[PDB]
């Protein structure tokens, strides 16, 4: 089994996934008001 | 309480800085190496080390923030804390918090 | 690589932020690459991107009041003073309870 | 005549693990070797002793010279001492004398002897200088081996539950 | 478990590579 440590792994994982779910919405925004010019 | 960590080490940055001048100095030899440094061919086989080793360890944030990345990192850290602690990362805790 | 971009990119940002077109005034020594088998080359960057994150660091704090920036956020952002916000909030709220 | 160009090449793969630490020949054909798939570093490198010529002196000295290089400026990452000394002893080799090549052999042994104490100098004046070996270890001694009793108490009695 | 997670993670990282490079595709064409 993975060793468990006092530092939450999930909460990692998802800090990094909520960070590039921002990244990705942000990009796609600026794509659209570049595409409709 | 996460917002004193970021207050104490930017203060002690800007305290860092107002003491310290604006541009520095870089001297350097007259490197007679020449056949002794070139090692010219494909390349050397001292390459494996630098994948061998891992630079994943950065704390104590000694002497305040001291690179513009570590800069932008801290701010982006404070933000995810604040939307991870906060009940509105996990599903059931912002399902649970809409209804209420 | 990264190093290379972004001490090139701060510089570039130090130059357009104040204008200088070039650090003629600070009058500092600096020394160049002799050649790309040298083999300090990875010191000569290291020492580069130092100097670059030096001077964008005090233009930041020092000349752009950083600091002070950080605090007006907290405010405005997260009502680090609720008074104004609570002003607004009552002088509005038949307002933004509608749909 | 024709030994001395012959052997050149070889001093010069010498000269280059001997200053910056650094292997070159690609080829089998010299007494230091690397393991890529070891995982550790005191047993990448290793010397092979049936392959030490009879016209080199201190080997056993020129392996510990090229390793601690090896480690100081790929792995404490202290490029700058590593510079200074590239540049003081390349004054030397390649200044002063002509090479490894055109140097007597009581030269060659004496200026492997000093910098042979020069970087064991400067290695401990890192591990057990800015690094306080000693304190770690102590540190290692008074956790692991459970001597300081009164922080294992308050984790055995604040977990007492958990 | 956790497998998943870093699945999807990876799954971002292309899909946000693409977009970047969609976006240097844009910029190329239109100059």
């Amino acid at each position: 089994n993975i060793a468990t440590t006092t530092k939450s792994r999930e909460e990692e994982l998802n800090k990094r996934i909520v960070n590039y779910k921002i990244q990705l919405k942000l990009m796609k925004n600026f794509l659209q008001e570049l595409i409709d010019r | 309480h996460n917002f004193e960590e970021i207050k104490n080490l930017i203060h002690t940055t800007a305290t860092n800085l107002a003491t310290s001048e604006l541009g520095s100095d870089i001297n350097d030899e007259g490197d007679n190496i020449f056949n002794g440094s070139l090692i010219r061919g494909t390349f050397n086989n001292n390459s494996i080390f630098d994948s061998k080793v891992h630079k994943h360890r950065t704390t104590t944030y000694v002497e305040g923030i001291s690179t513009v990345e570590q800069l932008i990192q801290k701010f982006l850290d404070y933000s995810s804390t604040l939307l991870n602690d906060s009940l509105l990362t996990r599903e059931e805790s912002l399902r649970q918090l809409r209804k209420m | 690589q990264s190093k290379i971009l972004n001490t090139g990119k701060y510089l570039n940002i130090f130059k357009r932020c104040t204008g200088l077109h070039n650090f003629e005034s600070l009058k500092e020594k600096l020394t160049t690459i002799t050649s790309l088998a040298a083999p300090d080359l990875e010191l000569k960057i290291d020492e580069f991107y130092h100097r670059a994150n030096k001077m964008l660091m005090k233009l930041l704090f020092d000349g752009y009041n950083f600091p002070s920036v950080v605090n007006i956020f907290q405010r405005l952002f997260l009502f680090a003073d609720s008074f104004q916000i609570d002003n607004f909030i009552d002088s509005t709220f038949s307002e933004l309870k509608r749909g | 005549t024709a030994f001395t160009e012959v052997v050149k090449p070889y001093y010069n793969i010498v000269e280059h693990w001997i200053v910056k630490g650094e292997l070159i020949d690609n080829n089998n054909e010299f007494f230091i070797i690397f393991d890529q798939e070891q995982n550790e570093f005191n047993s990448i490198i290793k010397l092979l002793p049936k392959k030490i010529p009879a016209f080199i002196k201190s080997s056993d000295k020129i392996f510990q010279i090229g390793k601690t290089l090896i480690f100081l400026n790929k792995y404490c990452r202290e490029l700058k001492w590593v510079n200074q000394y590239n540049v003081k002893y390349s004054a030397i080799l390649f200044n002063n004398h002509q090479g490894l090549a055109s140097m007597t052999t009581n030269e060659m042994i004496k200026l492997i002897d000093s910098q042979y104490n020069e970087i064991l100098t400067f290695l401990t004046q890192i591990i057990q200088g800015n690094n306080k070996l000693f304190t770690h270890v102590y540190n290692f001694k008074r956790f692991y081996f459970m001597e300081t009793n009164d922080f294992i108490d308050a984790i055995m009695v604040k977990g007492k539950d958990v």
